[PDB]
């Protein structure tokens, strides 16, 4: 049977990578434009209730790499500049009447894709809206000039080249130079020296520079004027207000430092980042800022800079008539690590977290009249120490809204664990202390979250007790016992240098909540792992096992054994001293636990050592199948350890997952695609009998039948590969046929064939690392397939993607599309104008309402 | 060697004609000689010569100096026989040498401005652009103080020409360096105590700054207005006029923002309205008219009511410039929010139509266009009838220019606002006046045709009673000695056919069509095309059975008309034949359709695009009509019979049949002709396959498998052109079926295309590379990298050359996609090569 | 073509090609959001720290020749 | 005759084609499916070359377009497609 699927997003992506604020409606109200990755969304936080409403959401069918807002002189509405994975730059204007993003301009300059020398990664606009600049990570950058016409409509000019070969750009930001010629500050670095010195000296000798590009308007050209080398490498720049309301210049954020610099007769004013007092992290680890914000008022202006630990500091500069004397930092608050922050007018702060839920707070105290110690750059500093501060709970901010975000989803199981007619989606997601297992029920989804201790890797379901057996593992983290030992060692070090006897007692008594203050994580090859047994109904953990400070869990499976009775067992694969980059692991251990009290407690039966990391554990006909490195072994339960009875060695690189149906086993390779291996019981050997013709960085897999396997890429793809007919699993040299290919634009870590509504069509549901949920529904007739295919074709040309990308090229990112119709694009038929709808429907010999009903009929059969 | 010299180039480059040695040449004189040579290579030379000479003259500009450089460049720029592109090249070299010689040009600035400033007043737009560009580059090179010093003495000059030129150049240097950099100088000069010429020149500078920079002024509009506002109450009259005109220019530039910057100017202008007269009054009115559309609704109403007394008074002015100014002011006032429609109807419209709408206004063309556009803008707000009824009776007038004026006015009004506001009395007046204006025309003014068509289409079904009255006039007009009037009547039929059909008067249209049928023997081709278009418009709206003449009689009459050499006749005849074939195919035998199709094939290679478009559309229509087989047999016969470009029409027609009828009705017979051993016809079959797949695009997704054997046979050593055309077929297939599950057969054809990658002949290897790129987009860059890695690094150097060319094409084609497709490269002892991030597991 | 960085010829060494594809991979990571998410989940670091480490690796992603 | 493409960074100027070469594509000489509009750099559009034919260099009559095939292969994302002859100056013809 030919496989033709209809792709539909049930739950849109909920993570956020970019967020900007401004008056996009043309009124005094300030909204927020966010990038969900391949989605552009508009949010309006109501200043009366303190809640964020979603007004518009648009699938752009691209990779939004940059997003900024600007405004012309005397203008009342803010435009939206977007740099995509296309070779184009787009300028959009939100129209509140039609409730749409109107593409005002779209200019092409390069090839598509997240390329190395094609602009789109960095975007920087002049603070007066006179010119924008779009730059790549290497070489070329382009400057467009923005103006208005007699009808007050925005006009864009031809690009202006600002290219420089062999130059790596860290970050670009515009400079507020009032109404002089616009200027753009770049953090650049030249690597031409490092590539011609076979000794490596030029590599360590090359240093990051801060460069300035001036756009001469009278001469209409971009010139690279200044280029000063920097002491230490900076990660990004902050545009300080300039002109008549502030001193122009830039703030370079480095590692453990922040430096004001400005061209002309201006000294460099650097200030060390105030480290947290009694920091439980590693002393050799540095501290950097992850994001920033700027709030300008007629009175003053300040910046909000968040650290790696979540500490938001308020930064103010002392004017000193025209040259800044000092940079003043003070501890503002502590929120989860954010990808962007927006200090809205009327007193509200939007925190778009890098993972997990997002937050909206109200400001009450700007930190002006407080007893907390404010830090400056003029204070004497030995360079062997840094400034210390004490973190305290929220006092300047109050939680007014929390937006739910499933990102990042690491595992998902769709099943009816509670005794209801409709199954539920159990999603193990979150990161670190903010991880969670969430139950989702539809009847859009409604969720309930139960917090977890570390980042869950994979969880299995106990068939007899319906309880969930999760493994949680995090890198460079401390276990509970090692955390207590570290606090004890710090208290011991503290009693010598006599208020410290009481201070160390208070330190041991105060346990900072890691869900709000982050987790004290340090070291390189350190690992924190926890096995948990949870009830799907309630939020209670039925059992918990902590592991070694260097033991990291990566696999789990519950199974009965033919060697013993119906009593269940739990096998957990663990690596020791992994050291991810560069890779150099020590050994591995398989925990074999007995399952007692009908799935409520774990009995440590034994630990079996093994060469490398057990990355996959799956039951297989009484015994068990385990993948260690590139070796696929079969184990049977022993009285004291796991006994090996057979192994296969010719696996290509490294096993990342195995699943079995009948006497076949599908080994997923980390880089190569799936491998079909056959196990002959009497011969007691594993023989590879099929592989694939395409390398695929597999993340998950799901066997649809005896011959087909549906898998997901690390690069955001879904493939379906089937064995050819008349394939006897005794002879080798068999190649499998790729019968379906599709690009979701988001990395998928869980594929499962199931049926959401009872009795309906069997579909294939996938989860998204960016917090999304999608489905692929098979087609029933060639009439419906041809109809939806022509709908897709017509919408590709009549309603092209919003950010310059080409839809067919986008869905063909890494492999050409094979037998998948994009329903996310087809449903945009309702968003077109009536003229185009009528024309396309007449091309299909039916009416626009008939097409809308035909589209809506699919969102009931899933 | 030395490039070619025109006659006028001798005067500037004679010294280079003699072959003397530079060792004998005196110094400094020798550097001037090298300048003379570099400029010859710049002006007359190939692009490589030009770029090399530009680089050489810029990198050595400092060593040469400003003196000899400009003393050599300026006489060339003033050459009377200097081409515009040569002037542009000189402008570019001047900019590039000014960037290097920073401040050395300060002594020469004056000697530059005596040469460059005449370009700012040149009629050539690009000459003014070039002059402004080099003045800007000069103002960036030398300091602001240098420019102000060099140009200050010419401010209070006695002549007005030099004052105007200096003001324009000052505006240019302002746009070059920025408004705030010139703000103190302007503030000082606009209040000069010495003479009034200085303040007049400063105000002119501000006006030209406005005109030159437009919306880029809004940041400094308040400053400019505060600097220039004192000039409205000055004692001198010319300075008041120029201050008003500069305020008008600043308002026009800042539209629609920045009204608050003119807060100090409203009352002065308001008083001057009642104080001044003549040219100063005209300037004040112009400034007010450009300032009003910037105001709020209530204040716009207030100010307009305040100025309207004198505005109406100035309607009956003897000055023509005053008339144009007040007409523009009326158009600006009545097009703003705040000026209510009833107010305009009461106070503005009566004097407007009394004084302005006069016969002599339709004589001068500028006044004609101004009054027409202003009246249309008036109707846009006060209503269509309230404007049309006031000049509808002028459609019956003795002076034809006035009739043309009122006709164009009514036409634009009704084309903008429809005909919903027109009552029955006004409808009868419109019909009567339009019939009289059309009936009496000295010549066939197209404005009359457009007005008739627009009014008829706007009335729609309401023109039903007047339809016999119109058709009688049209019939009487078709029987005219003048051909260009018969074609105008035919065009009117073309434009009113749809309304005549809506009015349920198919008998009248049938009479029109049977009258047109006897006119197909018109000796003048343009009238023939017009009547063909009229017949097409009649056929496209009436059923085929009801149409007179019967289609069975009309189409054989149309068949020989395709042989006409005129583009219009061909286009309209083909369009009519296609409209017939689309719905009246049953009324024509297959033999007539075949004869038309064979007389229509030559028109596939017409030079005009529209003719080919129409030919293709009507060929598709007749192919849907007849059926693929009868025409396709003779198509294959003609294909084997003829060669050269004439056959390309056969190829295109085969593709048209394959697209209209499904391609399964032509592909088997098309592949059969590949069996005969003649090498000349197999190439034609391959060309047909190539264009067929390129034309059908995605439709060929169900036919790659069927053609794969013929291709794999043609990819073998049958001939060079065989494999070239087969690779072309593979390219068009891959690009067409891209994204529709054809990876199997295309990956198979790749195995036959690949061995031809080691070919020296240029055209066939180019076709092979095109096929390889098409297969890259269709199969994916992964398979291409898989086939490329096996030869990317090879002991043979030619193998490495070819495979690296392939890899470069793949890389430029899809670099981002290759990340997931690179193989494992184990790190050796001296470097790290494994990408560890891609090995992480969650 | 010499304009497009990353292309090659018959004398392109193994080190040149590998450092080209390593820089291309790093830019692809910086661009595609979920790739960066995966990398920041595997090793516990902030997205900003991961981007900074990649930009630092841009110098000699493989080592000196 | 040694001709080539301009291949400079194209601007906001719309490409233009004369009556001789109207429906033809600037890159591959095809008349099938005009897709994306042709952009050219400012230097090729300046002065007396405003609205000039991109292929030959005569009075242009209609906008120039790449074909669907060249759009698919992204041959429009290259430089300016203006044909320039390296064996002449700015005054020849
Ligand atoms: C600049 C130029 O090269 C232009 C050529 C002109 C060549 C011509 C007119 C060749 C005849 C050729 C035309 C195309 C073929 N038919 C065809 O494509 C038909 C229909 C197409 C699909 O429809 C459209 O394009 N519609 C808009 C027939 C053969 O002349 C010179 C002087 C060489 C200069
Ligand atoms: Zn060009
Ligand atoms: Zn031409
Ligand atoms: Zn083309």
């Amino acid at each position: 049977r030919h496989m033709f699927l209809y792709n539909l997003t049930l739950q849109r992506a909920t993570g956020i990578s970019f967020a900007i604020h401004g008056n996009f409606s043309g009124t005094k109200q300030q909204e927020i434009v966010v990038s969900r990755g391949k989605i552009l969304e508009l949010l309006r936080p109501d200043p009366n209730t303190g809640k964020v409403h979603t007004l518009l959401t648009v699938e752009v069918f691209g990779v939004i790499r940059s997003l900024m807002a600007f405004r012309l002189t005397g203008g009342t509405k803010d435009y939206i500049v977007v740099g995509s994975d296309s070779g184009r730059i787009v300028i959009l204007e939100y129209q509140p009447s039609k409730n749409m993003f109107e593409k005002i301009h779209q200019e092409t300059f390069g090839k598509s894709g997240c390329r190395r020398i094609v602009p789109g990664q960095f975007l920087a606009v002049d603070p007066k809206g006179r010119a924008v600049m779009i730059s790549a990570i290497e070489k070329q950058k382009l400057v467009y000039i923005l103006n208005r016409d007699a009808a007050a409509r925005l006009t864009i000019s031809s690009p202006l080249e600002a290219h420089k070969a062999n130059t790596l750009v860290y970050h670009v930001v515009g400079v507020d130079v009032g109404f002089e010629n616009p200027m753009f500050a770049c953090l650049e670095m030249d690597y031409e020296e490092a590539d011609n010195d076979p000794t490596g000296e030029a590599a360590a000798n090359t240093q990051q520079t801060l460069t300035f590009y001036e756009l001469d308007l009278g001469l209409n050209h971009v010139v690279r004027k200044y280029s000063e080398p920097l002491e230490e490498h900076g990660n990004f720049l902050i545009t300080v207000p300039g002109g008549s309301d502030g001193p122009s210049g830039v703030l370079i954020c480095s590692e453990n430092y922040i430096t004001y610099k400005n061209f002309g007769d201006q000294p460099d004013i650097r200030c060390p980042i105030p480290r947290r007092r009694n920091d439980l992290d590693d002393p050799e680890r540095g501290m950097i800022f992850v994001c920033s914000a700027t709030h300008k008022t007629k009175s003053m202006f300040f910046f909000l800079a968040q650290t790696e630990q979540g500490d938001i500091f308020k930064i103010t500069l002392e004017t000193d008539e025209d040259m800044v004397t000092e940079i003043r930092l003070k501890y503002f608050d502590t929120v989860p690590v954010a990808a962007a922050m927006c200090v809205l007018k009327t007193g509200f702060l939007f925190v778009a977290s890098e993972f997990g839920n997002h937050y909206l707070y109200q400001i009450a105290h700007l930190g002006d009249d407080d007893e907390e110690p404010e830090f400056s750059s003029a204070m004497p500093l030995e360079e062997g120490d840094t400034f210390f501060f004490q973190p305290r709970p929220l006092k300047n901010l109050v939680l007014v809204d929390e937006l739910d975000s499933l990102s990042p989803i690491l595992f998902c199981q769709i099943a009816d664990l509670a005794n209801e007619d409709t199954p539920q989606l159990y999603v193990a997601c979150g990161r670190g202390p903010r991880s969670s297992l969430r139950v989702l029920r539809h009847g859009v989804f409604n969720q309930v979250a139960f917090p977890l201790q570390y980042t869950p890797r994979k969880f299995v379901i106990h068939p007899e007790s319906n309880n969930l057996i999760i493994i949680e593992t995090d890198h460079n983290a401390y276990t509970e016992a090692t955390k207590a030992q570290r606090k004890q060692q710090m208290a011991e070090e503290m009693v010598e240098a006599e208020l410290a006897a009481e201070m160390a007692a208070a330190f041991l008594n105060e346990n900072l909540p890691e869900s709000i203050f982050g987790a004290p994580k340090a070291g390189n090859g350190q690992w924190a792992s926890v096995i948990r047994v949870m009830n799907p109904i309630q939020g209670n953990t039925l059992d918990l096992v902590q592991l070694e400070q260097n033991e990291a869990a990566f696999s789990v499976a519950v199974c009965r054994f033919s060697n013993t009775g119906e009593d269940w067992y739990v096998l957990v694969g663990v690596a020791k001293d992994l050291i991810l980059n560069p890779r150099s692991v020590a050994g591995g251990f398989v925990y074999t636990y007995k399952l007692v009290n009908n799935g409520e407690k774990l009995e440590f039966l034994h630990k079996t050592p093994v060469e490398e990391v057990p990355a996959a554990i799956a039951p297989f006909q009484g015994r068990v199948l385990i993948g260690v490195g590139k070796l696929l072994r079969v184990y049977d339960l022993g009285k004291k350890k796991l006994l090996r009875k057979c192994e296969n060695k010719h696996i290509a690189n490294y096993i990342s997952g195995i699943q079995t149906i009948g006497h076949r086993v599908i080994v997923s390779d980390v880089q190569e695609s799936f491998i079909w291996v056959r196990y002959k019981r009497n011969e007691n050997q594993l023989i590879i009998f099929a592989d694939d013709t395409y390398p695929r960085w597999v993340t998950t897999a799901s066997l649809l039948d005896y011959d087909t396997v549906a898998g997901a890429d690390k690069f955001g793809n879904i493939c379906v590969v089937r064995l050819p007919p008349n394939t006897n699993d005794e002879v080798d040299s068999q190649k499998a046929e790729v019968i379906m290919n599709y690009h979701v634009g988001e990395t998928v870590l869980s594929l499962q064939k199931t049926t959401l509504i009872p009795g309906g069509s069997e579909s294939l549901v996938y989860t998204t690392l960016s917090g999304g949920i999608g489905i692929l529904v098979p087609f029933t007739s060639h009439e419906d397939h041809d109809f939806f295919q022509h709908v897709e074709m017509h919408l590709r040309s009549e309603h092209p993607p919003l950010c310059g990308r080409d839809h067919l090229s986008f869905r063909s990112y890494y492999f050409p599309v094979k037998n998948v119709i994009d329903g996310d694009l087809c449903e945009q038929f309702n968003s077109m104008e009536p003229n185009k709808q009528k024309n396309v429907s007449e091309e299909l010999d039916r009416t626009p309402p008939e097409v809308s009903k035909k589209l809506e009929d699919i969102r009931t059969r899933y | 060697n030395l490039p070619f010299l025109k006659p006028d180039d001798i005067q500037y480059f004679d010294k280079l004609l003699v072959d003397v040695d530079e060792s004998t040449l005196s110094p400094e004189e020798q550097k001037e000689r090298k300048i003379m040579k570099l400029l010859l290579k710049i002006k007359n030379g190939t692009p490589p010569m030009r770029k090399a000479a530009l680089r050489q003259i810029t990198d050595k500009a400092r060593e040469f100096g400003a003196g000899p450089l400009f003393n050599q460049i300026l006489p060339l720029l003033m050459s009377p026989t200097l081409e515009d592109q040569e002037r542009h090249l000189l402008v570019k070299v001047i900019d590039r040498i000014l960037y290097k010689l920073d401040d050395l040009v300060r002594p020469y600035v004056h000697k530059i401005l005596v040469v460059i400033e005449p370009l700012l007043i040149d009629e050539d737009y690009y000459a003014r652009v070039e002059g402004r560009e080099i003045i800007s580059n000069l103002a960036k090179a030398a300091g602001l103080a240098t420019m102000i010093s060099t140009m200050r003495p010419d401010i209070d000059n006695m002549d007005e020409y030099v004052r105007n030129t200096t003001a324009r150049a000052f505006a240019v240097v302002a746009s070059a360096l920025g408004i705030p950099s010139l703000l103190p100088f302007l503030k000082a000069v606009c209040k000069s105590k010495k003479s009034w010429q200085a303040r007049h020149t400063g105000i002119k500078i501000v006006q030209q700054i406005a005109i030159l920079m437009g919306c880029a002024i809004l940041p400094h509009l308040r400053s400019l207005v505060e600097i220039i506002e004192h000039g409205l109450v000055d004692e001198q009259q010319k300075v008041r006029t120029i201050s008003a005109l500069a305020i008008a220019a600043l308002a026009e530039a800042a539209t629609p923002y920045g009204i608050e910057s003119f807060d100090s100017v409203l009352k002065p202008l308001w008083k001057g309205i009642r104080q001044h007269r003549g040219k100063g009054l005209a300037a004040f009115l112009k400034a007010i008219g450009y300032l009003i559309p910037l105001m709020d609704a209530e204040y716009a109403n207030y100010y307009t009511r305040e100025v309207m007394l004198i505005l109406i008074r100035e309607f009956q002015s003897p000055d023509e410039e005053m008339k144009k100014i007040v007409l523009k002011v009326v158009k600006q006032c009545c097009g703003t929010d705040g000026v209510e429609a009833n107010y305009i109807k009461t106070e503005i419209l009566p004097p407007f139509f009394k004084h302005f709408w006069q016969h002599r206004m339709a004589l001068d063309r500028r006044n004609y266009r101004q009054l027409v556009d202003t009246t249309v803008e008036l109707a846009n707000k006060v209503g269509a009838a309230e404007i049309i009824s006031r000049i509808v009776d002028d459609l019956k007038d003795e002076a034809e220019q006035y009739r043309k004026m009122v006709m164009e006015t009514i036409e634009k009004i009704m084309g903008n606002l429809g005909a919903a506001d027109i009552d029955h009395k006004l409808e009868e007046q419109l019909i009567d006046g339009i019939l009289y204006a059309f009936q009496e025309q000295t010549t066939e003014d197209s404005v009359m045709l457009n007005g008739f068509g627009t009014v008829v289409n706007a009335l729609g079904k309401r023109v039903k009673p007047y339809l016999p009255q119109i058709c009688g006039t049209v019939l009487w007009r078709l029987n005219n000695k003048s051909a260009k009037v018969r074609q105008q009547a035919a065009d009117l039929i073309s434009r009113t056919a749809v309304v005549m059909k809506t009015c349920q008067e198919e008998k009248l249209m049938g009479h029109l069509g049977v009258v047109l049928y006897e006119y197909l023997g018109e000796e003048y081709p343009e009238v023939l095309g017009s009547i063909l278009g009229a017949l097409k418009a009649i056929v496209n709206v009436i059923g085929m059975h009801k149409m007179t003449p019967p289609i069975k009689d009309l189409l054989p009459r149309l068949t020989p008309i395709l042989k006409n050499r005129h583009e219009k006749v061909q286009e309209n005849c083909i369009d009519l034949v296609g409209r017939i074939a689309d719905r009246g195919a049953e009324y024509v035998s297959a033999r007539e359709w075949m004869r038309i199709c064979f007389e229509l094939l030559e028109l596939l290679k017409a030079h005009k695009k529209a003719i080919r478009r129409a030919t293709v559309n009507t060929f598709g229509y007749i192919a849907k009509a007849i059926g693929p087989h009868d025409v396709l047999a003779t198509l294959l016969n003609n294909l084997k019979v003829q060669e050269r470009q004439n056959r390309v029409c056969t190829t295109v027609a085969i593709a048209i049949v394959a697209e209209t009828c499904s391609p399964f009705t032509v592909l088997p017979a098309l592949m059969n002709e590949y069996r005969v051993p003649e090498l000349n016809v197999q190439n034609g079959v391959l060309k047909s396959l190539s264009f067929l797949f390129e034309y059908i695009g995605e439709m060929g997704k169900d036919y790659i498998y069927a053609v794969t054997p013929l291709l794999e046979d043609a990819l073998m050593d049958r001939d060079l052109v065989h494999r070239q055309t087969a690779s072309a077929v593979v390219q068009h297939m891959s690009l067409g079926v891209y994204g529709f599950g054809c990876e199997d057969s295309l990956n198979h054809l790749l195995n036959y295309v690949w061995p031809n990658v080691f070919e020296t002949s240029p055209h066939v290897i180019q076709a092979v590379m095109g096929a390889l790129e098409g297969l890259r987009v269709a199969i994916g860059p992964c398979r291409m990298l898989q086939y490329c890695l096996q030869g990317l690094f090879h002991p043979a150097r030619k193998v490495r050359d070819v495979y690296w060319k392939i890899y470069n094409s793949i890389y430029i084609g899809s670099q981002d996609a290759l990340i997931a497709h690179y193989p494992r490269i184990y790190n050796d002892d001296k470097n790290t090569y494994i990408r560890y991030e891609l090995d992480y597991i969650l | 073509q010499s304009k497009y960085i990353g292309t090659g010829h018959a004398d392109t060494t193994k080190w040149e090609w590998l450092v080209n594809q390593h820089r291309d991979s790093y830019c692809s990571y910086m661009g595609h959001f979920d790739l960066l998410n995966y990398f920041a989940i595997a090793e516990n670091e902030s997205k900003a720290r991961v981007r900074f480490n990649l930009m630092e690796k841009m110098l000699q992603p493989c080592g000196p020749p | 005759p040694d001709l080539i493409f301009c291949r400079k960074q194209a601007g906001v100027a719309i490409g233009r084609l004369c009556e001789k070469c109207d429906g033809k594509c600037v890159i591959c000489d095809s008349y099938v499916r005009p897709c994306t509009l042709v952009r050219i750099c400012d230097e090729c559009n300046y002065g007396s070359y405003q609205g000039r034919c991109v292929i030959c260099g005569g009075p242009g009559v209609s906008d120039a377009y790449y074909c669907k095939e060249c759009t698919i292969q992204e041959k429009d994302r290259d430089g300016c497609p203006k044909i320039v002859n390296l064996g002449s100056s700015k005054t020849d013809l």
